[PDB]
């Protein structure tokens, strides 16, 4: 019985060219 | 106020058990359900509406929604003698019913 | 954890009755939900209410707030129950209790308990 | 500091976003290029903003919401997700159902805002 | 939306009231505010409470709340009140009522409604 | 609680009628005027203090702020003989106060 | 989709805001022009969002206030806008005190705000 | 009108904040320059935003915290700080401790954010 | 500001009890907080309410809510206080006082406070 | 209410007293404290537990957290016999609990 969490500031990344 | 409805439930071993609240306003998703076996303090066997406690065997199982509220109880295996309650955990006075006993 | 109940298994009307609760395992500085709470055997289980024991508030049920303390002793690694007014209908088993429930998990603590007799 | 929490537990983690929030906004041909990456972190910044504020979650890092989760999403305990995993990797375990949940998350907010045209308490 | 009332106007002091209103024009099952309020000479007219026909969720006179129960039955547009506790004080003229309160409109429908002697 | 002072009134065929209704609480503008025609279930009349419901006649208005309100009949028409609610929608118990009765003389 | 609520009445197309509100954020000279463009549409997004930050609305597609209806900027019924009204007419009707509303609206929450510095429980 | 209240004393000037807010958003090289000086624009705005965002403030141009003032930021009467000072004064007598005020405000409302994933309902 | 009470000495149950507050220094319909508390021997101090002299409004204990009322009056800058229903036991002084508080002030004005005998 | 422990006090010219009062519920640091010479109002000395109020001298200070608190003086003159009285502001019914004497030898 869960539900989903909404959370921003999150330590994660992705490839990317910039 | 809670009322848990099957007051005396005996059945034979293998039969599946079904126990029953009633809460007098909505439980908001939030009950739980205990076992206390005579001589012992009580155990939690599901703390959120479906939600099962650490340890406990598979074979419990629940229900339901805004006032209505299940337990069951697959098998019923010998050693599941005890006095079953709900607990409702959205408000203050945070209410347990009056637990029902199930005998082998 | 592991909680201890301890105290006076008979009381009288004019008398305050006083239990407290050891525990072990754990800080009760860095815990909130120390409560207590109690049976009857012609009444369901009802709480008595709980204190954080690393801010010091608490919650009450309210039909026993009138007569009713919770306190710890964080030196002692335990806590207590008042109640300052003593009636037969307060006459129960008496349980020392840590309730967990935080967004990521939930869990009980009991311990045996004590039968108080008025 | 900023990542240190990135090989932390979600849980552990969770307490750290604050840090990550804050790193967030900090010759002709030169001069385009710089203005160029100027602006895209302010768009996305806004876009975060604004998805944000959609789904009903505003000026805050943590937001609860009722979308119910789904386990054919991710089929794992609570223990294990907060305690035994690290945010990189819940990333990448759910990945496939990033926008599936999103426009859920705007699904409820649109019913919470349509409960709300009732001045009927709705009991 | 038309509402007619039903159900016996003749109670034992020692019975439950029960009272089933048919709604026609829409269904319950899309729609809010459906409720009981009754009149006597003692109280012009008395709000019961209302159900939710959506969610099945209801809200109750707290004075009364305590014995009251409404439900539905969707599959044929019907509801009803339930009064455990039914004492002499419950002589009243019941009516079925719908309420519809929003930003952009207001209006009632009321059913006749019946008599309930206990 | 709320209640109505004027309990009984008695007006001449086109003589202009005032109620009133007295809230012990403020109701923050949400206040409904029901009439009830003998015989007959209520009927809504005026809403939110002073927003004519539809279907009634312009002779009916009213007012008030806070906790204190007004009906009004411009004209008193032979046919508004009936008992006449204030009704409270500013929290959950949901007030009906003891209407009054408009005579026609 | 986007726009498909401009012929709908006001009532039903408030139902689809959102919808509305994601789709706003979405050789030296062109390169310039195309950055002027960019910053306009980011300008114009963070306008509208002080002036709902201003107004106490910050966050809500859908915001009541205090500010009373003036018969003399429109005298219809309720139902009457709601229900056979689109958005497109309405504005057009009530283009003439679009300041003026405005003005109205920043003046309430300022009182609002005075209020607040009460500590009697404003009452 | 605009900084009209800068000789003002802090209450008294604290009555007028929104008109101070509406005044923060509006050949190559010129082209370059405008566009250098409308995204910084840009940028300074939103990093102030974002900082209400932090310390539980957004969306208000007055905001309660849960920070206890120090006697070693400044030591004044209540009465004095309000009544006879500007707020161009007071930025001069604290602008050692911004930062550190600033440092504090975000650890508190972390720490609000700490409590309110408990469930007891208590701080 | 400076504040003075003047009523009756003596109320009879049957008897509204009213007493006038005069205020000099400041208008009422500028303020907040003026109101009205009692001292009886029995009862250090009791809060009975207060009114809002911009708005009109008023909040009272609600201990005292079935019989009290609260208002103002600008033409002679003065508020006052009745008691619907009187009875031996609300033998008190009253006294009327201006209740500052503002999260850049506080302060209270008392008056010299009235006996009422009932 | 709240509970004053120490009803009566006397002290020696020249000691220091202490007072305490214990909250029903937490106050929030919403305490203050209370005045009453014989055959006068109560004076405001202290406010959010801790604050002093204007006028009143530095001999008055007091502290506390919760539903614990203390009025304490650095010493008790002749001019400070009254009645000191505990009050709670952080809900409605403003309450004020019974003020104890502060008596002097
Ligand atoms: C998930 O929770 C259950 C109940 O506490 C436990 O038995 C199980 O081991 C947990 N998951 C894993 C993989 O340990
Ligand atoms: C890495 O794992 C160890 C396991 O013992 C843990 O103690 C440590 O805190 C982890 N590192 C980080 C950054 O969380
Ligand atoms: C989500 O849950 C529904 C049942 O409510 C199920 O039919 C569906 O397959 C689940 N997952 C996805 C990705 O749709
Ligand atoms: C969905 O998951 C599979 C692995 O089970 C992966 O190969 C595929 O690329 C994923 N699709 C998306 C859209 O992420
Ligand atoms: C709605 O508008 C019509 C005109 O089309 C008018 O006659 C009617 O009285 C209005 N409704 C109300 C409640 O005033
Ligand atoms: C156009 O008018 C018709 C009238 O029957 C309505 O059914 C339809 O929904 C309207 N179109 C839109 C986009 O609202
Ligand atoms: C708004 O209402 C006022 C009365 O409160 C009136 O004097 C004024 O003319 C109306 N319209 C406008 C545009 O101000
Ligand atoms: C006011 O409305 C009329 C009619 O639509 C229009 O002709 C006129 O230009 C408008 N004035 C302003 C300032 O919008
Ligand atoms: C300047 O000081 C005088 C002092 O009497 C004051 O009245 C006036 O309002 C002040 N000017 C401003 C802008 O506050
Ligand atoms: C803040 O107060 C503490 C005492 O509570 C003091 O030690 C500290 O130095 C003060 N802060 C500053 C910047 O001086
Ligand atoms: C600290 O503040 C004083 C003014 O009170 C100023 O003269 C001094 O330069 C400041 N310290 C630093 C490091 O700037
Ligand atoms: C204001 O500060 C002065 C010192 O400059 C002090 O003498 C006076 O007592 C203070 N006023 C208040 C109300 O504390």
């Amino acid at each position: 019985n869960l539900w989903v969490t909404v959370y921003y500031g999150v330590p994660v990344w992705k490839d990317a060219e910039t | 106020r809670m009322t848990q409805s099957p007051a005396i439930l005996s059945l034979s071993p293998g039969e599946r058990a079904t126990l029953s609240c009633r809460a007098s306003q909505s439980v908001d998703s939030r009950l739980a359900w205990y076992q206390q076996k005579p001589g012992q303090s009580p155990r939690l066997l599901i703390y959120d509406v479906s939600s099962r406690a650490t340890g406990i065997p598979d074979r419990f199982s629940g229900s339901g929604s805004g006032t209505e509220f299940t337990l069951t109880i697959s098998s019923l295996e010998p050693e599941d003698v005890a006095v079953y309650f709900c607990h409702q955990e959205n408000d203050w006075p945070w209410t347990f019913g009056q637990g029902t006993k199930v005998e082998i | 954890v592991q909680l201890v109940e301890s105290g006076p298994g008979l009381v009288r009307p004019s008398e305050t009755l006083s239990l407290t609760c050891a525990v072990s395992g754990d800080s009760i500085s860095t815990n909130n939900g120390w409560s207590w709470i109690r049976q009857t055997p012609g009444k369901g289980l009802e709480w008595i209410g709980y204190i954080n024991g690393r801010s010091g508030s608490t919650r009450y049920n309210p039909s026993l707030q009138s007569r009713v303390t919770i306190s710890t002793d964080t030196s002692g690694n335990q806590f207590s129950l008042k109640v300052n007014s003593v009636t037969a209908a307060d006459t129960a088993k008496y349980y020392c209790a840590f309730f967990w429930s935080t967004y990521y998990k939930r869990f009980d603590v009991w311990g045996p308990g004590v039968r108080v007799t008025v | 500091g900023f990542l240190g929490a990135a090989g932390s537990t979600m849980g552990a983690a969770s307490m750290t976003l604050t840090v990550q929030a804050r790193n967030l906004l900090s010759d002709t041909h030169w001069g385009i290029k710089q203005l160029q990456a100027r602006v895209l972190a302010v768009e996305h910044y806004l876009r975060d903003q604004q998805l944000l504020g959609i789904w009903g979650c505003s000026g805050k890092l943590i937001c609860c919401t009722n979308v119910p989760w789904n386990s054919s999403w991710s089929n794992r305990n609570l223990s294990e997700i907060w305690d035994n995993m690290t945010w990189l990797q819940w990333d990448k375990e759910i990945s496939n159902y990033t926008q599936i949940i999103y426009g859920l998350l705007e699904e409820s907010q649109n019913q919470q805002e349509k409960n709300e045209q009732d001045l009927l308490e709705l009991d």
